[PDB]
């Protein structure tokens, strides 16, 4: 079961991240900006590289086996060898299909989870000073000199002076 | 405005030498220095972006490092195609200012 | 392949207005920002302005406030530059640069349009 | 990965939802009524029917094989044939059990996730117009008739024209 | 760990929780106190013991099989029997590794889901009488948070007689 | 299977009150709504009202506001109409209908209780 | 009160031909019109619900379509067991108003 | 294993002040609470107070409020309990106990420090 | 303060006897009574954390039951190593109060 961010609330992707996978993009009085989040990108990269570590490079040595191609036609032994080889090939093909499907589903779930986790971390950081617009953005109800945008991303954002002002901007008329 | 300086305006280095280009900023940029190479015919390409990441198609001999206000661009083995003017540009505050430009020559 | 095709060379009389062009091909035009850099024949690169093709967001340099006017054409995938009141100090090579965003680096550059402002 | 919706804050299923799998239900001054949500129902139906496409219909052709029932008692070869067939049957039975358990768990997680996603979408639609009552219904603090109820069910929510009326009743009342 | 609670907003676990798996901990005017949540702990134990009843026991009886150790060299039949046994061992080793990895991932995701479910249940119980500080704690604003009107966080929180939003929830300094 | 059993025919004097019945069986009585339709021999079907057996929610037609009262018995799974002041215009066939909610089609109908209001 | 009308109060048709029962509404109902089959012995059943969905037990012979104000019910293979009166009903605005009815007859 | 090493016997003059010690080993000292119980030969066990080694949270019994003060040393993993103005009624055996939290049962107990307050 | 009461201050029971020690509270402590065992040398050990939950290392002979104000501790297989003083403690309302004790003796 996916979360609702990668293709749901996060509408159409950004394509401007050339360094990170997840990140922030703001619009302050100083102008627009984009920045990547290293933690969620690194976590997703770590799990995907681990999934690659289970598969790439890990092979089993099989030196001597049975004959799998027969020029002559025979009875019980040749039929049994062909049956055993076909059974092994079908079982390993089913294993490969199931493994690929399960890891692709888990990778999609992981990326959706990481995007939702970053959104929820930002929402918990902002407290009652910002609002969920449903597009994935945060209408922050207090102006700042880009120091707040810097302090939200790393994780050093507090309510500070921007609590009474944010509440006054939220609750008017 | 952040004044961006490059003291080595003209640098002479022979082939095969590890040439070092240094760019200094007035305020601290936080690893937001970008490196541009301008060929003598006018073509400009991006080589190192954010001082530690290789742009696509850039050869592995180009590398960069630095933090705070001092950053460096390192070419491990000079080649005749690498003779060009190099610029440094910040990515921290508006306006996005560039360096004085370092021209590469042959001794 | 991604490239930014520009005009070759425009010979414009002083005191007139010019509209340079930077045709974009090989990538989605609305998802990448376009910048403008002026290089004097004796001086270095000087950033002028940036444009967001999605909604025509404008933010120029302090010196080039009334000089430049950045516009885009999403149908033809071209980004324009309405330079006004050209003088002797405006005769330089102008480049257009693709970018991920405002703070993201200048990924690809145009061929550069030389603009000799002389009579 | 239970999202805690189908067995969590939603206490019971709605026997009477004859069309659709997920739906809304309101209580207005114009009377009660309810209707289904086509998008979440179609997404769940799409994934379940995709599992049905990869399961139902696709069968491998096995024309000639080995003998699996023996009337006489020879030793070495009949015991390898019986061992091979028993190994294949045990491996495919384990594959069937694991596949059924994994697909059922993924189906239940998906159907929980769709309900949670639709709940979070209609929660983000009404920022300060509704409060989570924790039973699945939202106390919407303004005069909402069937027009705005269907607007909430529609995606054409405004959340600004009713904000003053939904902010006085939410706090002062 | 996709819900981001056990390694997410909860910075560390609690050594000393000797009765339950998930629990509540507070510091109000009547002193510090701890209690365990029986429902989420019991659900986690129920699913893990369901896995344990599937795995522990239920062993198939295999009385007579083929010879798996050979003291001499024969040829075709020896190679076929060794190939069949190696194929069975490799397939069952892959099945065991995949089952262990998938069930460990599901157990960790289930734990994260249960922690997030308890957190969201407490948040929906509190409604506007508390703010989440992002550490997994709930700044509860009225009085007697978990001594006399906070043993009722077993499902019976009134959240109406203590609608104290004027103290510090919506207040200016 | 699901059935909605009704009484056949009730002979009621004019100006009196009657209590029709609609026994529900074969399904969970709480989960499904019960409606009421009146069909005159010379007119079409007329919707009277609806009842929610979970909490006895009443919403009647404007023409039948003071005429019918809808009640349920959760123990015996029956729904009742308390018709008041029966006149000559009230002689029609009354149906009870199971829908599912207020805004949903009537899934299963009753047999029809003819109510001749005559002396 | 939304007035629900049917043009053909009594439609005459033989066996084995498609009949089109047209149903018109006063205001605009999105898809909330349904069809009821009133057999002449008093038994009433629901055939088509929400203008496209087939009720349980209803054969595939009955079908319906329409949007806005004009609504149709199709009986392509009319059998002797299908002789009845057909009604409309809005499930859009209270009160739920029905149609005038359409009683078929064998020509 | 979990041990709570305690002093054996301290001879203190009446009217003086003593600082008992309870060294904790075999477990993480920060994440487990430390209590203090006093047992007279003629009386039962009496809980004095509790300390949280994480942030030095203090909450004592009403009887032993000015008598005892609980401090911890996270570097040496020792929990102290300073007694002030010792009288003849303070001559009892003092136990240090590790519980797990404030309202949790005392898991492991110390050896007990006998404190004869006599001249 | 809630007063813990243990009427059987001294109890005599021989080997192999099921001895029951009961602790009564002033009011309901809601399943929060602990059991402690003080050996005559001076070592105190927790036996039943809360009610009907054995502490780690406690033998299966010790068991507990009770709810509300009446709680009991059962030693079904009393041995010479099980002869000690037994205390009851609440964990409901500060301050934590202990019982009078119960010393076991050989009859
Ligand atoms: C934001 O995080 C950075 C680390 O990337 C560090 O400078 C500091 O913690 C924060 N910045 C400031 C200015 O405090
Ligand atoms: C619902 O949405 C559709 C298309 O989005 C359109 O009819 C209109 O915007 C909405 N209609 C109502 C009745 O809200």
């Amino acid at each position: 079961g996916i979360f609702g961010a990668i293709a749901g609330f996060i509408e159409n992707g950004w394509e401007g991240m050339v360094d990170g996978w997840y990140g922030f993009r703001h619009q302050n009085s100083e102008g627009r900006g984009q920045a990547a989040d290293l933690k969620s990108t690194q976590a997703a990269i770590d799990c995907i590289n681990g999934k690659l570590n289970r598969l790439i490079g890990k092979t089993n040595e099989k030196f001597h086996q049975i004959e799998k191609e027969f020029s002559e036609v025979e009875g019980r032994i040749q039929d049994l060898e062909k049956y055993v080889e076909d059974t092994k090939i079908d079982l390993w093909s089913y294993n490969a299909e199931l493994l690929v499907a399960l890891e692709n589903q888990h990778t999609i779930d992981l990326t959706d989870s990481e995007m939702n986790k970053l959104f929820e971390k930002t929402k918990k950081q902002l407290r009652e000073n910002a609002e969920d617009m449903g597009n994935g953005c945060f209408k922050i109800y207090h102006k700042c000199d880009n120091a707040c945008i810097g302090s939200i991303r790393n994780g050093t954002y507090d309510h500070d002076v921007y609590r009474d002002e944010a509440l006054n901007n939220r609750f008017q008329i | 405005d952040i004044q961006m300086t490059q003291t080595t305006s003209s640098l002479s280095a022979s082939l095969g030498d590890r040439v070092t280009i240094s760019c200094s900023a007035s305020q601290g940029i936080s690893n937001y220095l970008n490196w541009y190479q301008q060929k003598p015919d006018g073509t400009v390409k991006l080589l190192i972006y954010y001082t530690s990441s290789l742009h696509s198609g850039v050869p592995s001999r180009f590398s960069g490092s630095g933090s705070g206000t001092d950053y460096s661009l390192t070419i491990s083995n000079l080649e005749p195609e690498d003779i060009a003017t190099y610029y440094c540009q910040q990515s921290s505050k508006l306006p996005w200012t560039f360096g004085g430009g370092t021209k590469l020559e042959i001794k | 392949q991604v490239q930014l095709q520009q005009s070759g060379t425009d010979l414009v009389m002083p005191g007139a207005s010019v509209k340079l062009s930077c045709k974009a091909s090989g990538y989605t035009f609305i998802s990448w920002w376009i910048h403008w850099v002026k290089q004097r024949p004796g001086q270095g690169l000087e950033w002028i302005g940036e444009i967001d093709p999605s909604d025509s967001y404008t933010s120029y340099n302090q010196k080039f406030k009334g000089k430049a006017t950045l516009t885009v054409d999403k149908s033809s995938s071209t980004a324009y530059m309405q330079l006004s009141s050209l003088t002797s100090e405006d005769s330089a090579v102008y480049y257009c640069a693709r970018s991920g965003y405002s703070n993201y680096p200048f990924d690809y550059w145009g061929q550069g349009t030389t603009l000799p402002v002389s009579s």
